[PDB]
RNA sequence: UAUCUGGUUGAUCCUGCCAGUAGUCAUAUGCUUGUCUCAAAGAUUAAGCCAUGCAUGUCUAAGUAUAAGCAAUUUAUACAGUGAAACUGCGAAUGGCUCAUUAAAUCAGUUAUCGUUUAUUUGAUAGUUCCUUUACUACAUGGAUAUCUGUGGUAAUUCUAGAGCUAAUACAUGCUUAAAAUCUCGACCCUUUGGAAGAGAUGUAUUUAUUAGAUAAAAAAUCAAUGUCUUCGGACUCCUUGAUGAUUCAUAAUAACUUUUCGAAUCGCAUGGCCUUGUGCUGGCGAUGGUUCAUUCAAAUUUCUGCCCUAUCAACUUUCGAUGGUAGGAUAGUGGCCUACCAUGGUUUCAACGGGUAACGGGGAAUAAGGGUUCGAUUCCGGAGAGGGAGCCUGAGAAACGGCUACCA
RNA sequence: CGGUAAUUCCAGCUCCAGUAGCGUAUAUUAAAGUUGUUGCAGUUAAAAAGCUCGUAGUUGAACUUUGGGUCUGGUUGUCCG
RNA sequence: AGGACUUUUACUUUGAAAAAAUUAGAGUGUUCAAAGCAGGCGAAAGCUCGAAUAUAUUAGCAUGGAAUAAUGGAAUAGGACG
RNA sequence: ACCCACUCGGCACCUUACGAGAAAUCAAAGUCUUUGGGUUCUGGGGGGAGUAUGGUCGCAAGGCUGAAACUUAAAGGAAUUG
RNA sequence: GCCCGUCGCUAGUACCGAUUGAAUGGCUUAGUGAGGCCUCAGGAUUUGCUUAGAGAAGGGGGCAACUCCAUCUCAGAGCGAAGAAUCUGGUCAAACUUGGUCAUUUAGAGGAACUAAAAGUCGUAACAAGGUUUCCGUAGGUGAACCUGCGGAAGGAUCAUUA
């Protein structure tokens, strides 16, 4: 009897596993950024879904409400610190507008590729 | 439901450790001990000058009132020195957002100082376990009749 | 092994409760003392948390108090004449609380004689002046004088010989005594 | 269980000892003492965790054994001694003196407090009774039984034990408009002034408290500890004085007072 | 984390289910399997049975040392060092495991104990043990007893009988030791306002009677009794009383009671000061005890409300306690908890009672537009149990089972 | 699907899905507006008791001070200091 | 701070309470993450901010409101005041 | 007794969709995804089956209550063309 | 075209079921009742107070009441105190025997079925006016579907006779 530490899942497979357009989009995103599996896209989509759930929950709350202010600006500052949300749109309504490709872009893979010290995405990997 | 004799049973009925001195010539009725249960509850005059004994009287007996205070309606006054009170309430089923009429039967011990009958709403108070099932002592008969205060009609 | 838990009793409704747990030690009940008269024999019992209890079976003499003038004296219990719970204890001379017994009554008698000196049943100047100050206020009622002439006092025990081990009580006196004579005259 | 329980599993320890949920199956169960274990603080927690003077159990044992800890002027060489609220912990090494007062987050904060005032202690009167031979006595929250108190000292009141002789030096009478501390519930560590004390015939008194920031709350009377007169506390209040800044105000404090 | 698709027809629109789909701290299983971190894990059927080995013993400067054990050297004529064994003390009732029993039962939230026990920890806490004190051990009272020395028994077990010494914070006894005041009983006098030599008891503990434990507010007269002073008219002016919401409470007082509890015949270190310069008088810091009252760890009960399916379970309970009354017994304490005598009562269509649960309750888990559905044997809190049953010693705490007694298997 | 040209069986080739994981079985949740309080249907698809009375349950007509005037405190958007 | 009478509810706002772990969620480069409750900064000469919050929808307690829903007054006046 | 006009109540009827339905059709089967006036009973694919069993009513006939094991990918409703 | 039942064959499922079955468990009448606890007794042994008379040889520190002594030592006898076996009555009550009862499993001769398997047999009831319109309730009959009688109903093959 020792206090457990909580493992938790970090992805969620889609319910329709066999969508042609979605499969093609997933392969596009895998080839663009050299993702090993399609579990990577699922993980980014899960992170984005958690972010959107928090954003929508805070949006439902009334404007100028301590909960709204505190955690909304906390999430805003966290996302701009990550870099996915541009400084222009720190409004918590453009948070709902982020796409999975945005978080894909901030990976150390793509950043090493952008800096140019790696000349290919797979070379960066 | 109260015997005319102030003691009717085999054992003598006295309030324990309150003694009236017969060698003295005051010759009052007796030395009757009493107390007020507090909470702004008026001790009944029928208890203040009564001649019953009722070991479990909140006003004259050893029992003390403390804890819950429950208001209910008398449903059975026809078992000796004791009352059966119907407490009604509404249980909130949340799966339907709907309430549900429910009732519980609380036994209690009404002192002879009170005159109760089927239908009187009663304020009752918690005390020690008096019997297997009674744990409350009747403290006030709010509605003596309710709708029987005026009975006849003579213009 | 005698339990006093509420589990074995039926519910207020009347359902037969199933056995929830085997009876504990903090629910035990011990054998009745059912004390007797003669040859003092008190047995200690070690109860919960130490706290010696004293079973007072076979008890002959004990303290008894007189409330009117309020004086207590050691005196002998001589039989039991009434018990408000079970007359079987009276027939078996079992002495428990609230039982009604007879008293040798001598110690009260010469205490009265050395205290008022009224010669029931029919010196230094200090004592004489004390008696004069008393001014015959000892007008104690007639029935106690009747049993004083009889010689045996009517006392009701108040101590619990089963628990305490003592045999203390008080004389019936005032309307008290009256009531019990009625009951005794019912027996008579 | 048949008899007393002598083990305190780590998760079951109070969230104010605020230990590590890992790195141990059990937690120090405070031995019987002057304070409730839920409200107290074991010496091992105060030294190993709060002060970091030690490293583990053996080090705390060695510290306590050599008689450097002095709880309220007494040695208290047992590892799990329940050093509770307002007790004084003296270490002649480092000549340091601590008084246990909750920080407004509601925790036993480390309060380095001066030697001169470390001579005395404050206490709440929990009972005033008449013991044998008609001798009046007063029971404080520590369980200290002070004999022959001032005749008009009443319950819920506060007293200033000299902590050397262990007798009564001065006392403060409970009434409205008086500086006060809170010792339970959501309002842990909060300090304010008594605005009103609603009686509630039948039990469970309540008092309303207004702090310096002009915020108002209400707390149970068992939960209340008068600490002095407004503007003149009888002890040295910890850093922050228990104003309970809002989470956004705490964030503004982090942002504003910031130097690296 | 608000989505649907294939199948009845020659073809269509439906109702409908089957199937598909994605989960699952839901397991099992198949095929594969390189790394780091992390981790469940004989719960489901069998709370079925168990070989074997461990799972609880404990010594500080400070209870007991004559091991004929070790050290015998710088500390050693009683003893000091270290230290087996054993007596003493304390824990062994914590912890760990399982979910069999249990459906107002457990449990959760919320109350109560002015209804009780509580080792320990912490804070306080007692002159009286004298009993006629003008004859006593208080510079220290007695006897056993283990360990050990030796003789055995049994095939064997933590089996121990006989003999011989020996100790205690073990078992027994028992001493001081003041004063004061209050109660009671009188060798006398001198005519009242009567007032006084003097003698015994009173700590606490237990038991029982009685009393005090007050209190809304200004004056009177009066007879009856009789107290102080009287500057002999008469004035009586002064009366003390804590807490809660409430008490017969806290506490105090009187009378008594007890096969008479406690009130230190105990250990370590340092051994100072006074000179009444002697082993004399005092004297510090602790360690164990020790009565009571608190506090803490608690423990028992306890109020309101909340439980899954079932009527192919509608009346259930009481001679054997069912509901209540009274008194007693027992209880640590309230309580039909048990007894004696009375009353005939209590629950129920708002589902009582009965039956089922492959039901331990809960905090929680999965699932997720919102509402919900299912699960919760298991890391925390409670409860119960040690093969099934009962019974009990020791203690503060057990109906204990790595404690005993008996029956059944 | 398989009855002599099998896009479905056994293989080879190519490809697809997840990928150190994937496949099966039972159970369960969303899908299930196929449990429907939010939120189901009853003419014919399953389903209005043959009809009426009736205790409990559920539900139950309207009506008992609405206006105004002033002062005054915070919070806003005001115009600008 | 005291005697005095209190129609009683249902309802709803606020607060005290609903153990920790878990869920939510703030801070924090465990190399990221699952996690964890850590850590950060000095010149390196001890100085430090933390260990946030919310929710639990039932029962109980306090509190403000009086629409909605229910009960009760005075019909024999035995009614209310002086 | 008719005639004209009006009204209340009843068995009904014609037209129509501007509403509802899968439609046949309905002036209620409308006022239902813009979902809540009160309330009772019933159904959850077909078959087994309104069968067995257990109650209960009946003289009997039979009535009321009333499953499962198992099997099955449909059974069924309205309408269109043959 | 579609389809209905009887009889015939095969596998499975379920039911009834005489056998007055069998096991287990639950209670339970009646009769026994271990062991603990309490109590009535009892009294091996261990002891203390006593003068209870001896040898002991100053068995006091003065031939003698040792100028007795915690003196050697048993008949003493009493008074205690502890006190084992045993034992009286209860009390908690496990469990045993005996039947009774219920519940679950459990066989079981035989009987009545229902499914699936559709290339068996006898008819052809129904779907069209199914060639007697259909169906419902009830009763009778018969190889079988079904037929008939009496009331209904259209889900009818008529929404229609002021011809
Ligand atoms: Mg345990
Ligand atoms: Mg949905
Ligand atoms: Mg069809
Ligand atoms: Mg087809
Ligand atoms: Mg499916
Ligand atoms: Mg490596
Ligand atoms: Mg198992
Ligand atoms: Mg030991
Ligand atoms: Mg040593
Ligand atoms: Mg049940
Ligand atoms: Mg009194
Ligand atoms: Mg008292
Ligand atoms: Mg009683
Ligand atoms: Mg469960
Ligand atoms: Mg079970
Ligand atoms: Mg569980
Ligand atoms: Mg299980
Ligand atoms: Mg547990
Ligand atoms: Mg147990
Ligand atoms: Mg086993
Ligand atoms: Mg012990
Ligand atoms: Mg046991
Ligand atoms: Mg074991
Ligand atoms: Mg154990
Ligand atoms: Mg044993
Ligand atoms: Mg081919
Ligand atoms: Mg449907
Ligand atoms: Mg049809
Ligand atoms: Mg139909
Ligand atoms: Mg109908
Ligand atoms: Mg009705
Ligand atoms: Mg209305
Ligand atoms: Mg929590
Ligand atoms: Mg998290
Ligand atoms: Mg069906
Ligand atoms: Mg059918
Ligand atoms: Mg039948
Ligand atoms: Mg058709
Ligand atoms: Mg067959
Ligand atoms: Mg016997
Ligand atoms: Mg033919
Ligand atoms: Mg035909
Ligand atoms: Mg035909
Ligand atoms: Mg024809
Ligand atoms: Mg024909």
């Amino acid at each position: 009897p020792r206090a457990p530490r909580t493992y938790s899942k970090t992805y969620s497979t889609p319910k329709r596993p066999y969508e042609s357009a979605r499969l093609d989009a997933e392969l596009k995103l895998a080839g663009e950024y050299g993702l090993k599996n399609k579990r990577e896209i699922y993980r980014i989509s899960f992170q984005l879904s958690k972010i959107r759930r928090a954003a929508r929950d805070l949006l439902t709350r009334d404007e100028k409400d301590p909960k709204r202010l505190f955690e909304g600006n906390a999430l805003i500052r966290r996302l701009v610190r990550i870099g996915v949300l541009s400084e222009d749109k720190k409004k918590l309504d453009y948070v709902l507008a982020l796409k999975v490709e945005d978080f894909l872009e901030r990976r150390l893979q793509t950043q090493v590729y952008k800096l140019g010290l790696a000349k290919s995405v797979h070379h960066a990997r | 439901s109260t015997e005319l004799t102030v003691q009717s049973e085999r054992a003598f009925q006295k309030q324990p450790h309150i003694f009236t001195n017969p060698k003295a010539k005051a010759n009052r009725k007796t030395k009757r001990w009493y107390k007020n249960v507090g909470l702004g509850f008026k001790t009944p005059k029928t208890a203040i000058e009564g001649s019953y004994i009722d070991k479990k009287c909140p006003f004259t007996g050893l029992v003390s009132i403390r804890g819950k205070i429950l208001t209910g309606t008398v449903v059975s006054t026809r078992m000796h020195r004791t009352i059966v009170i119907r407490r009604d309430y509404l249980h909130y089923v949340p799966k339907y957002n709907r309430y549900e009429k429910r009732h519980k039967n609380v036994p209690a011990h009404v002192s002879p100082a009170f005159r109760v009958q089927v239908g009187d709403i009663v304020t009752v108070g918690q005390c020690r376990p008096i019997s297997k099932t009674v744990r409350f002592n009747v403290l006030k008969v709010a509605s003596a009749t309710g709708k029987a205060n005026k009975q006849f009609a003579k213009f | 092994g005698i339990s006093r838990d509420s589990r074995h009793k039926r519910a207020a409704t009347g359902a037969k409760r199933a056995q929830f747990r085997k009876k504990r030690k903090f629910e035990l009940g011990r054998q009745a003392a059912n004390t007797k008269i003669g040859t003092k024999r008190i047995h200690p019992v070690r109860t919960r948390g130490g706290n010696q209890k004293f079973r007072a079976l076979r008890i002959e003499t004990g303290n008894f108090s007189w409330a009117s003038e309020g004086v207590a004296r050691k005196t002998r219990i001589t039989g039991v004449v009434y018990h408000p719970s079970n007359n079987e204890l009276v027939r078996t001379n079992t002495l428990t609380k609230a039982a009604i017994v007879q008293i040798d009554a001598t110690p009260f008698r010469q205490w009265y004689e050395s205290h008022y000196g009224q010669s029931l049943g029919k010196t230094s100047k200090n004592t004489e002046r004390k008696w004069a100050a008393r001014a015959a206020e000892a007008k104690i009622e007639h029935a106690v004088d009747s049993q004083f002439g009889a010689g045996r006092l009517y006392a009701a025990i108040s101590s619990r010989p089963g628990q305490s081990g003592r045999c203390d009580g008080y004389i019936l006196e005032g309307e008290e005594l009256a009531f019990y004579l009625r009951r005794l005259t019912a027996k008579k | 269980a048949r008899g007393p329980k002598k083990h305190l599993k780590r998760l079951a320890a109070p969230h104010h000892w605020m230990l590590d949920k890992l790195s141990g199956c059990y937690a120090p169960r405070p031995s019987a003492g002057p304070h409730k274990l839920r409200e107290s603080l074991p010496l091992i927690v105060f030294l190993r965790n709060r002060l970091k003077y030690a490293l583990n159990g053996r080090e705390v044992k060695a510290i306590l054994m050599q008689r450097h800890v002095k709880v309220d002027g007494k040695v208290r060489t047992d590892t799990t001694f329940p050093a509770g609220f307002m007790d004084v912990i003296t270490l002649e090494a480092t000549n340091e003196n601590f008084r246990l007062v909750y920080d407004v987050k509601g925790r036993f904060a480390v309060h380095r407090i001066t030697d001169e005032e470390a001579s005395y202690k404050l206490a709440k009167v929990k009972k005033v009774q008449l013991g044998k031979k008609g001798i009046p006595y007063v029971v404080t929250h520590d369980g200290r039984t002070i004999r022959y108190p001032d005749p008009n000292i009443k319950v819920n009141d506060t007293v200033k034990v000299d902590l050397a002789t262990g007798t009564i030096t001065d006392f403060i009478k409970f009434d409205t408009g008086k500086l006060v501390y809170v010792t339970g519930g959501r309002n842990l560590g909060r300090v304010g002034t008594i605005v009103h004390r609603e009686r509630h015939e039948g039990g469970f008194d309540l008092v309303h408290i207004k702090d310096s920031l002009e915020n108002t709350f209400v707390t149970r009377l068992n939960n209340v500890f008068v600490i002095g007169e407004p503007g003149r506390p009888w002890i040295s209040l910890p850093k922050g004085k228990g104003i309970k800044l809002t989470i956004s105000e705490e964030r503004d404090r982090r942002r504003a007072q910031h130097g690296l």
